[PDB]
């Protein structure tokens, strides 16, 4: 489709947080995302991630990557199939087809 | 029992030590190495178009929770509360009242789709297979909220999946 | 320390193991000192579980070590039985050993590929992955989920394989060696793959012990020693298969061990597919394994059951045990304390990974840079276990 | 559909240009399969 | 009894020694941490906080508890020093974004049950 | 006193005034005889034979919650000869009980469930049919499913001794006897809600409470009541914020265990 | 080994084992071990005192019958009835006999450990997983700091009166361009459920009462 | 070897527990009242503590029921009164003691349901 | 069984409607208000009462291990019917 | 399994092996989709006589430990266990 | 008849295992003398010790020893012969045979509480 395997920070459009979010590993992932040159998408997988998952309760568990960054895509599972991601990523390039970029600017 | 998978004393023969000068000064492995992928380059791919093609799945799949009904309409749900007990995640929320007509049905129904593991023990529990995993594994949203069911959104999924949650269980309850 | 590094794994590489802090101390190129930071994937397991059912509570260990998922589950059934002093049929003895072994396969083929993809070797990841996924439909088939299943659980299993699946699994077992000749091809004898291997990270028989090593960071300094053959536990007192075991316990070795131990699991899984006995595949007592749906609907006692064994769970009577089994990484190993209700009251996991982590900065001294990254994978760390 | 082909592709959809009064000649996705057909396409059934 | 076997110091006198030296040390790091982390408050707020932090354990008068405290104290000094922490660790005795939880009772009974 | 006797329990001696019966000397070591008509606060009435005990050295299990003990007995209380008994007493009250667990509001706190579980068998032989039976309707409280009754005779012993109206009573003969009032009446009672307390299997169940809960999910808060100046002692059971129903609280010196209407 | 598919066919065989191998380690060292006992389902505790940690454990490792080599794992049960409240476990795997063998002490919040690094070199990082998540302290560590909890955390997590939510909650605030660690509240409360039942279950385990 | 402490044990410095959770909370000390819909003595065995209830609200969004009080779920179990206090001592909680309430023994009778000339004499069964 | 309140909103079959004055109803507004229409309280008063010929009858809601487990219904009150617990089916006695 | 003649001899003349017998491509060897349904065995305990709970309960099998030596209340030296057994080396393949 | 190598990495071949396990084996005897005979770790230690010392002196291959031994690899027995020593060593400080030094509260071992 166009998404390559591994593409370095600084080079990157779209954030895949994959996994859970524990305390310690939050303040990195800000500063990791604060690096992303724009144009830059969020999705969330998984259930850990969308919402704390099965560590919901859990004290040093943030509760979902959207307590720390915006997200665009909730893919749901624990986990979701490959197939569902997929689909997950397909959502978004839609997502980025129905933006007004240039319109909104010409009617400023 | 056991073996040794490295243990051998290569011949110092003339002919064996100048076959390992061969391979030395001549690529000889590193050639072997480039046949096979060599090969790859040859053979049909593994990869299905999707979504015009899908990855086969079996009957026992999980997916979206849904709610069913019997035949004849009503509700399967009658408000147990064994599938709130065991869901792992706790993330199944029901409250329940006598209804209008003395039955016992659920008034909220709330599955947060976020704190869901899909592990499955839901369905297990119900005694009546009103909560079922339904097949569908695309319904990614685009905002949180979306995630957070309740009744209405998982009944539109019994009547919008039951041509197919019907289907699966036919062909699987025997090994439950 | 001419200089030290905070060598951090946040653009984590495809690796699929967690991240990874590291502080350092090169002197240069070589590591005077090497110190892991792990708490980054400590999500509180070891105390969520105090608050569950024993049934509740199973599908924590799906992820812990979760490339091998049914292994782990394995783990804490074979506690559960243990405290409940009853035993499993043997038709699901079988599955389990069946499972356990393609598990194995699973977990195997993650370490080789992933450990060959952080050395730039990437080509098998793609060739093997492609195993994975059809190893998989097996996982999906018995249990409805990819990867996490939940399948085994204390008393045996949850249903029966589907008819016509082990025909599948045959089908699958028959063309799998060719695979894995398709994988030698490519690092067993290539004279790079041996470079950024021979001599590395070498641990001496004596050392290994002390530091609590187990699993092949022990074979691999020649020490004799599988749980399996030695502590059976389901049925592998039935079946033919050589422990390899290395010589001069390296990287290489290590990287033998593994491979020669994917080749020893499809002999177990061949052996599997034939001595598969009829019958049931839970206990039949319905105080501790659900019972049947139609007799749920249909008898008086058993609804009890099912009620109580959903809500309240199966208690177990007061008492500790650890029981470890051959987990692919390691002895896998939980030491479970249950005062006598349906919670339990505290459950220790030995995760295999933590004992090789602990070691990471003795076989990493007098090594170069680039050696830290192979004496990570040749452990074969996975974060879900470390630090839970 | 073609038997001839690897289980996985022997089976493929080709979505309407138009559904639900909305142009998918480009714009097509998973979701677009009623359920009946959904079985069937995934493999979890052989009887169409 | 009474006798219970010690951690590190045997009496009161040995520990203060110890928390002496610990104040010490936190003191003549505090300016290299504000230039460190790059934070924006005044060399002074951040001693004040230190006096502060000593002093919510003034009538602390067990030994062994003293131990403790230091050992703890030393381990979160070790942090910082060496850049363990983080930017938003250090800043986060201050509170800059709780709201000033009024203590008077008449401001209390007006905004929850809190007892 | 002298007038103490010797027993022993599984070999252990207790002493235990004379006229204590097996079941209050099993007490006294910290074992409890399952039990479904015997109350301590109502007269015994000793017919669900579920409290059989093994004395050794005698042919026939003796009904604790009746026979007295006798100088030197050595009541085998995990004996297999007691064990069966509870088994085969345990069958026949799951014989023509309904499935209504899941639907069933003392599913979760059921003695018939629990006992059932630690004592009981696990698999069932009962292959005909069930009895059947209709529902009365004794008021606007106490909602009555009497199909799942197991005629244990609690609500008609207390109604008559504690409540003092003996509206209940048994009407029939065999597995057709029934429990009710035989016309349409109410058993209105300042007291009556009590006997949802003492029915010990779901059958007389609160109304206004229904369905509305498990008790599995509720904290219980142990508190007072203050509509009289009785002072009863009481467990209000809250969920998630909000009050769904009150039991009484064991206080010996006020309430016993009962809570008038009102309060409840 | 009994035809009762549903349980657990004993081993009497190594039940006398560790009896025997016990009663021979109480005679050894009987200036520490307290209580030695071996579970039905064989397997072997032998509980010391605190200060006989070294000995005891250097013993299991050297002696010509012992030859216990491996750690296996080692952490700690907070109980909280227990005046010392903490209870160390030690589990020990001989290579060369085939069998294991569990050594248990005990402390509380104040008085510290000996540290048992020097008999196994396994036992650092375990050592700081006690001290990190229950707060014990080992005398003699060669390196003692919280590993898994988070920096700057305060509490021991794994002790029995430590909420499971725990006392506060990161998040990002755009005001001061970081993470920040604010009180917990969450948005739905856990729900404690009451699942015990209130019959005996095991007449074994019966305690005497009062 | 050893020293010689002779002050009142605590450790509320030692635990990370927010001033707000210690001098406000009052823990309670009781044995739990037998659940009156149940007939078995099983759980009112051994002591807990607890602490007193706070705020609960509904969610806006879901009407789930929210909190912020950590200690909210919090159970302890003691084997004895004395040992559940020193837990609170120590850690510096404010508590309160509930003495165990164990029923009074009765004298059942069979024979007492057929009296010549007393009230027992039932009049169905 | 459908109705709409003054405010303009569906009712659930639960009867719950945002009322006129309240805020939270905005959550709807550029959106919908998600309600399933199958009222099932009305598919159950449908359903004809069945006719059986015995006092005792017993209702697994069709399909045997597919349904709820199995009831049996005491018909002898003729003044009203049988209401089956789980499926909510009736049945009268015919007749008498 | 369409590659032309030639080209199948190739990869096989590249990998050197017969690749066109094990084929990592699943074409036809697959199981039916759509397998009959199934019954199930049961139990030993599916009984109807002398099958009472009390002798096959294992729960109330277990006890408590054994208190070898409590501190409270010319023999030889035993080992944990006897020697392990050396492992014999494979006669089906004793080196790699 | 010397092995080309143990197997185990980091254990050398040894030379003269029977002189080596002889002095060792005499130098373990040696230090048992310093404890009391009353103390159960000398007898036991002692009997064992004596045990393998025989067996040394009978069986005159390197191979057949280790059979009755069963320490598995000859180095290996030496290396374990060594650790005894160095126990028995340490064992003379620490005093092992001295009584309980002290009792655990009432209910310290009870379970379940
Ligand atoms: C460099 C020079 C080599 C040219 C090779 C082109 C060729 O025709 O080889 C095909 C031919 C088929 O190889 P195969 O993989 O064994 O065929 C089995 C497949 O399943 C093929 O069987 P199939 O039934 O699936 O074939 C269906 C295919 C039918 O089309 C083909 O398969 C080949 C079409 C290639 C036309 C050029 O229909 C299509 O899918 C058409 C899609 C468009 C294909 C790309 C056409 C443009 C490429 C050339 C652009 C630059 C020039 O390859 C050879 O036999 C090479 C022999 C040596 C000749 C030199
Ligand atoms: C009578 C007159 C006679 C006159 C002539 C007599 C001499 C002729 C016979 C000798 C010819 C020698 C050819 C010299 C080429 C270099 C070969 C060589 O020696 O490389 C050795 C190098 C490292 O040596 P090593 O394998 O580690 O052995 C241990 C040594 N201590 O190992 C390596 O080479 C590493 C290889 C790195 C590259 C591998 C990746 C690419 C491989 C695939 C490409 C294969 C070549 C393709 C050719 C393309 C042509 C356009
Ligand atoms: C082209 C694609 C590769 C085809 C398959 C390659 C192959 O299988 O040949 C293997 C052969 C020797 O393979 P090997 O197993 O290492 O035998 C060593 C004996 N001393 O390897 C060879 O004989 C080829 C060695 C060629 C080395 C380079 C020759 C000149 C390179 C520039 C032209
Ligand atoms: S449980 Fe699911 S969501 Fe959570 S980390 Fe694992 S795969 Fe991801
Ligand atoms: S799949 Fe499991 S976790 Fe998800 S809602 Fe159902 S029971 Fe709960
Ligand atoms: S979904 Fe099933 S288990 Fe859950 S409350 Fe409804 S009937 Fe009970
Ligand atoms: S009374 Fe007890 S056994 Fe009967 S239906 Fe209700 S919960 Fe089930
Ligand atoms: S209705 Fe309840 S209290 Fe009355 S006899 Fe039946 S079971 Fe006993
Ligand atoms: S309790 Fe004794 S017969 Fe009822
Ligand atoms: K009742
Ligand atoms: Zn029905």
């Amino acid at each position: 489709f166009g998404v390559v395997f591994r593409a370095s920070p600084r080079q990157s459009d779209v954030m895949i947080v994959a996994g859970t979010l524990t305390n310690k590993m939050a303040p990195a992932l800000r500063k990791v995302y604060d690096q992303m040159p724009e144009p830059r998408y969020v999705v969330s997988m998984g259930s850990c991630a969308n919402g704390g998952g099965y560590y919901h309760y859990s004290y040093s568990v943030v509760r979902g990557c959207d307590r720390i960054v915006p997200v665009d895509i909730y893919v749901p599972g624990c986990p979701p199939t490959a197939e569902a991601l997929l689909y997950g990523i397909l959502q978004l390039q839609k997502k980025i087809k129905r933006e007004k970029r240039l319109r909104i600017w010409y009617r400023r | 029992t056991y073996k040794y998978v490295n243990l051998r004393e290569p011949s110092m023969d003339m002919k064996s030590v100048t076959d390992r000068a061969a391979q030395t000064l001549l690529w000889t492995e590193l050639i072997r190495g480039l046949g096979m992928t060599l090969s790859y380059l040859f053979r049909e791919p593994a990869t299905i178009n999707y979504p015009f093609e899908k990855g086969p799945l079996s009957p026992r799949f999980r997916g979206e929770h849904a709610l069913r009904r019997y035949p004849s309409g009503e509700e399967r749900c009658i408000a147990c509360k064994l599938c709130e007990a065991v869901c792992p995640a706790q993330a199944i929320t029901i409250e329940a009242e006598p209804r209008a007509d003395g039955s016992r049905r659920t008034t909220r129904y709330d599955i947060d789709m976020t704190k869901c593991i899909y592990c499955g023990f839901c369905q297990e529990a119900c005694p009546v297979d009103a909560i079922v995993e339904g097949p569908n594994f695309e319904f990614s949203t685009e905002t949180h909220e979306e995630l957070l069911y309740n009744k209405e959104k998982l009944l539109n999924n019994g009547d919008k999946w039951e041509a197919e949650i019907a289907a699966n269980i036919q062909a699987d309850y025997l090994y439950r | 320390l001419v200089s030290n590094l905070t060598l951090n794994f946040g653009p984590q590489h495809p690796a699929a193991h967690g991240v990874l802090r590291l502080v350092m101390e090169l002197s240069g190129e070589m590591v005077r000192k090497c110190d892991p930071h792990i708490g980054l994937l400590h999500r509180g397991t070891e105390k969520l579980i105090e608050y569950k059912t024993y049934l509740q509570a199973l599908p924590y260990f799906d992820r812990l070590d979760y490339v091998s998922m049914m292994c782990n589950e394995q783990a804490y059934s074979l506690a559960v039985e243990k405290l409940l002093n009853i035993r499993p049929p043997p038709r699901a003895q079988w599955i389990r050993v069946l499972f356990g072994e393609i598990t194995r396969l699973l977990n195997h083929i993650m370490a080789v590929t992933t450990h060959a993809l952080d050395i730039g070797a990437m080509t098998p990841f793609f060739w093997m992955f492609e195993e994975r996924e059809k190893m998989f439909e097996f996982y999906e088939r018995v249990s409805g989920a990819r990867m996490h299943a939940a399948y085994v659980r204390p008393g045996g299993v949850h249903q029966d394989l589907p008819l016509g699946l082990m025909d599948d699994i045959y089908e699958f077992s028959k063309n799998f060696s060719l695979r894995i000749d398709e994988l030698e091809e490519m690092l067993t004898n290539n004279r790079i793959w041996r470079n950024r291997t021979v001599d590395i990270g070498i641990v001496t028989a004596e050392d290994a012990l002390n530091y609590g090593f187990s699993g092949v960071m022990l074979r691999g300094s020649g020490i004799q020693w599988d749980l399996r053959k030695t502590q059976p536990y389901d049925v592998y007192d039935q079946v033919e298969f050589d422990v390899p075991i290395g010589s001069r316990g390296d990287c290489y070795d290590r990287y033998l061990c593994r491979v020669e131990e994917m080749r020893q699991s499809i002999r177990i899984i061949s052996q599997c597919l034939n001595k598969m006995p009829p019958g049931e595949i839970k206990v039949d007592d319905a105080k501790v394994s659900p019972p049947k749906r139609a007799e749920m609907k249909t008898s008086m006692e058993s609804l009890i059951h099912h009620f109580k064994l959903y809500t309240e769970g199966y208690q177990v009577p007061p008492g500790a045990t650890y029981t470890a089994i051959e987990a692919p990484k390691g002895e896998f190993g939980v030491y479970l304390v249950s005062d006598g209700s349906s919670r339990p009251y505290r459950c220790k996991i030995k995760a295999p990974g933590f004992a090789h982590l602990a070691g990471l900065d003795k076989m990493s001294k007098g090594h170069m840079l680039a050696d830290v990254v192979a004496i990570i994978g040749t452990q074969d760390i996975v974060f879900g276990e470390v630090d839970r | 559909e073609d038997n001839k082909q690897f289980f996985g592709r022997h089976r493929w959809v080709i979505y309407t240009t138009e559904m639900n009064g909305k142009n998918t000649f480009w714009d097509v996705d998973g979701s677009m399969v009623p359920p009946e057909w959904h079985r069937w396409l995934h493999c979890m059934t052989d009887d169409p | 009894s009474t006798s219970v076997k010690p951690i590190f110091s045997r009496d009161m006198n040995e520990a203060k020694r110890r928390v002496r030296e610990l104040y010490r040390a936190w003191y003549r790091e505090v300016p290299n941490t504000v230039h460190l982390f790059q934070l924006d408050i005044s060399v002074k707020q951040g001693r004040d906080k230190v006096r502060e932090m000593f002093k919510k354990n003034a009538h602390i008068t067990d030994p062994r508890v003293v131990d403790l405290l230091v050992i703890k104290g030393k381990m979160e000094l070790e942090e910082t020093i060496k850049v363990w922490k983080q930017r938003t660790h250090v800043m986060r005795f201050f509170h800059e974004t709780e709201a000033p939880r009024p203590k008077d009772f008449l401001s209390k009974f007006y905004v929850g049950h809190d007892p | 006193a002298s007038n103490l006797i010797e027993v022993f329990v599984d070999g252990q001696s207790v002493m235990v005034e004379p006229g204590t019966t097996v079941l209050q000397a099993c007490e006294k070591v910290g074992m409890q005889i399952p039990r479904f008509c015997y109350h301590e606060r109502l007269s015994v009435a000793g017919n669900c034979r579920m409290c059989l005990v093994e004395i050794e050295k005698a042919p026939k299990v003796v009904a604790a919650c009746a026979m007295p003990v006798m100088k030197g007995w050595n009541i085998l209380t995990n004996s297999e000869k007691t064990k069966k008994a509870r088994e085969g007493v345990m069958e026949f009250l799951l014989a023509n009980h309904p499935l209504d667990c899941p639907i069933c509001d003392q599913g979760g706190e059921c003695d018939l469930q629990d006992q059932s579980m630690m004592f009981g068998s696990d698999r069932s032989r009962f292959l005909e049919g069930k009895r059947a039976v209709e529902d009365k309707n004794i008021g606007p409280l106490v909602k009555t499913i009497m199909t799942r009754c197991i005629q244990c005779t609690r609500c008609i012993r207390f109604a008559s001794e504690i409540a003092g109206v003996d509206d209940l009573g048994t009407t029939g003969r065999g597995n057709d006897m029934q429990v009710g009032t035989y016309i349409e009446k109410m058993f209105m009672s300042e007291l009556s809600g009590n006997i949802i307390d003492i029915c010990p299997v779901g059958a007389l169940t609160s109304k206004p409470y229904a369905f509305t809960a498990r008790p599995w999910e509720t904290r219980k808060t142990e508190s007072i009541d203050v509509m009289d100046a009785v002072g009863s002692n009481i467990v209000v059971s809250t969920r998630t914020g909000e009050v769904m129903r009150i039991l009484p609280r064991m206080h010996e010196d006020i309430n016993e265990e009962w809570i008038s209407d009102k309060t409840r | 080994a009994d035809t009762r598919p549903t349980v657990r066919p004993r081993n009497d065989v190594a039940h006398k084992q560790l009896s025997a191998f016990g009663e021979y380690v109480a005679e050894i060292l009987p200036k520490y071990v307290q209580q030695v006992q071996v579970s039905c389902f064989n397997e072997l505790e032998i509980c010391i005192h605190p200060d006989g940690v070294i000995p005891v454990l250097t013993f299991l490792r050297d002696h010509s019958n012992a030859q216990f080599k491996s750690l296996a794992d080692l952490t700690a049960v907070d109980i909280p009835t227990r005046q010392n409240r903490f209870e160390i476990v030690y589990n020990l795997l001989s290579l060369r006999f085939n069998s294991r063998i569990r050594v248990k002490t005990y402390t509380d919040e104040l008085t510290p450990i000996e540290s048992s690094v020097p008999v196994y070199k396994a036992a650092n990082w375990y050592e700081r997983e006690i001290w990190d998540m229950f707060g014990v302290f080992f005398a003699n560590h060669p390196d003692l700091r919280r590993i898994l909890t988070d920096y700057g955390f305060e509490g021991h997590p794994f002790r029995k009166d430590f909420p499971l939510s725990g006392y506060v909650e990161l998040r990002y605030d755009d005001e001061v361009k970081r993470v920040v660690a604010e009180p917990v509240e969450l948005a739905q409360e856990f729900r404690k459920f009451d699942l015990n039942s209130p019959w005996e279950a095991f007449p074994a385990y019966r305690q005497p009462p009062e | 070897q050893l020293i010689t402490v002779d002050e009142k044990l605590d450790i509320t410095t030692i635990t990370g527990v927010p001033e707000e959770h210690i001098k406000t909370r009052k823990a309670r000390i009781f044995v739990p009242a037998r659940n009156n819909m149940q007939s078995g003595v099983n759980n009112t065995k051994k002591w807990k503590m607890e602490f007193d209830t706070r705020e609960r609200w509904e969610n806006p969004l879901m009407g789930w029921a929210s909190t912020a009080d950590p200690l909210s779920n919090l159970v302890l179990t003691f084997s004895t009164k004395e040992d559940a206090v020193a837990f609170a001592e120590k850690n510096g909680w404010s508590y309160d003691v509930e003495e165990r309430k164990v029923p009074k023994p009765k004298s059942k009778s069979y024979g007492a349901n057929f009296s010549w000339n007393k009230r027992t004499r039932v009049s169905t069964k | 069984g459908v109705r709409t309140s003054p405010t303009g909103e569906k009712v659930t079959h639960t009867g719950q409607v945002y009322d006129d004055g309240d805020y939270r109803k905005v959550r709807f507004v550029g959106r919908q208000k998600e309600v399933n229409e199958n009222f099932a309280i009305d598919l159950i008063a449908e359903q004809p009462v069945s006719q059986v010929g015995s006092r005792v009858i017993s209702c697994d809601g069709g399909g045997g291990a597919l349904g709820h487990p199995r009831v049996y219904i005491n018909l002898d009150k003729e003044t009203k019917t049988g209401t089956c617990g789980y499926c909510g089916l009736q049945f009268r006695q015919q007749h008498h | 399994a369409s590659a032309t003649r030639f080209i199948q001899w190739l990869r096989n003349w590249a990998s050197g092996r017969d690749l066109q017998a094990k084929l990592q491509l699943r074409y036809q060897e697959i199981s039916k989709r759509t397998q009959p349904p199934p019954k199930l065995p049961v139990g030993p305990s599916h009984k109807l006589s002398n099958n009472y709970y009390c002798t096959r309960d294992g729960r109330r099998e277990a006890m408590p430990p054994s208190i070898v030596m409590s501190s409270q209340k010319e023999k030889k030296a035993v080992s944990p266990a006897p020697p392990i057994k050396r492992w014999e080396l494979s006669q089906d393949e004793p080196y790699l | 008849l010397l092995k080309k190598t143990t197997g185990l990495v980091g254990l050398a071949v040894c030379e003269t295992p029977h002189e080596r396990l002889k002095i060792l084996y005499t130098k373990i005897l040696d230090v048992l003398g310093h404890i009391p005979k009353n103390a159960a770790y000398r007898k036991y230690t002692e009997q064992i010790t004596n045990e393998k010392l025989s067996m040394v002196k009978a069986e005159p291959d390197v191979k057949k020893l280790e059979e009755r031994l069963q320490g598995g690899q000859i180095e290996e027995v030496i290396l374990q012969a060594e650790n005894e020593l160095s126990l028995a060593r340490k064992m003379i400080q620490w005093k092992p045979w001295e009584p309980l030094v002290e009792e655990p509260p009432a209910s310290q071992w009870k379970w379940p509480i």
